[PDB]
């Protein structure tokens, strides 16, 4: 999968004409404040994503933040139907690190 | 005034002369007191043949450290941070009967950090543990596994 991520940082804003008109930069994730959205159901005990990508930031301070990552999730097998059986497996994200009233979480 | 300048003020404030090579008693004879707990979130495998357990585990540890407090009156009324593990003082919880894994937390998320001194730190971990398994009266067996 590819979680991405979006978010503002006001301290991340910068007057594009100042900077030869330049409307967004590519930050190192690993130098920036980030919400540590992670999967909890994971089998394996493999919580965050493989590689901590760049994260693109715009001149008004917005984020966008897409790495990729590799899960391996547990699921309830239902095994009536097989071999033509139909299975629902989710897959929960949650802040290991923030809750409901430091950060909200929304579906884009 | 913002609450972003007194966070970066404090954070200043309190790791100017912190060691986190230090037991923090203020009082040599002092101990520390540890409140450990466990919160199961799933029993991943138990393995009869190697007689191996593997679970995934948060581990609930909470401590007071005497030189991470401060009033919250003069910071804005901050009353808790959340700080890396990495940047603190931390006891060193092990598993005794590991077997195929870690002795201790690996993961190092952060910690909740209170004005009164107190540290709540629940990273999670995979354990695999050793049980001897009973297999007298299989499938009908009840296994006592411990940790
Ligand atoms: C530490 O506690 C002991 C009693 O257990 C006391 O005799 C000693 O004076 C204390 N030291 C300090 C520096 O408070
Ligand atoms: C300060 O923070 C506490 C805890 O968040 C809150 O209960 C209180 O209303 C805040 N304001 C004052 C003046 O204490
Ligand atoms: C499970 O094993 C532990 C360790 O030997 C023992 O203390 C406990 O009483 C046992 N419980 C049962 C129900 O056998
Ligand atoms: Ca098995």
């Amino acid at each position: 999968v590819w979680l991405t991520q979006e978010w503002e940082d006001y301290r991340l804003t910068w007057k594009p004409e100042e900077f030869d008109n330049m409307k967004k930069v590519r930050l190192p994730s690993k130098h920036i404040w980030l919400p540590d959205v992670v999967l909890y159901n994971n089998a394996d005990g493999m919580y965050e994503v493989s590689f901590y990508s760049n994260a693109v930031v715009s001149y008004d301070g917005s984020i966008f933040w897409l790495p990729p990552a590799i899960y391996k999730s547990a699921c309830k097998i239902e095994v009536k139907h097989f071999p033509f059986d139909q299975q629902n497996c989710t897959m929960k994200f949650r802040s290991w690190t923030y809750d409901r009233t430091e950060i909200d979480l929304v579906l884009k | 005034e913002t609450r972003a300048h007194a966070e970066e003020r404090l954070l200043k404030k309190l790791f100017s002369g912190y060691n986190k090579w230090s037991r923090p008693v203020a009082n040599i004879s002092d101990v520390v007191l540890v409140r450990f707990g466990l919160s199961i979130a799933q029993l991943i495998d138990v393995d009869e043949k190697n007689q191996m357990m593997t679970t995934n585990v948060w581990v609930k540890q909470e401590w007071h450290d005497y030189k991470l407090r401060w009033d919250p009156a003069d910071y804005e009324n901050v009353t808790s941070i959340r700080i890396p593990s990495e940047l603190i003082w931390r006891p060193d919880i092990v598993l005794y009967n590991n077997a195929d894994g870690d002795f201790a937390v690996t993961h190092l998320t952060k910690a909740h950090l209170f004005h009164d001194g107190r540290v709540q730190w629940t990273p999670p971990a995979i354990y695999k543990s050793s049980c001897s398994i009973d297999v007298t009266f299989f499938p009908f067996d009840q296994q006592n596994c411990t940790m």
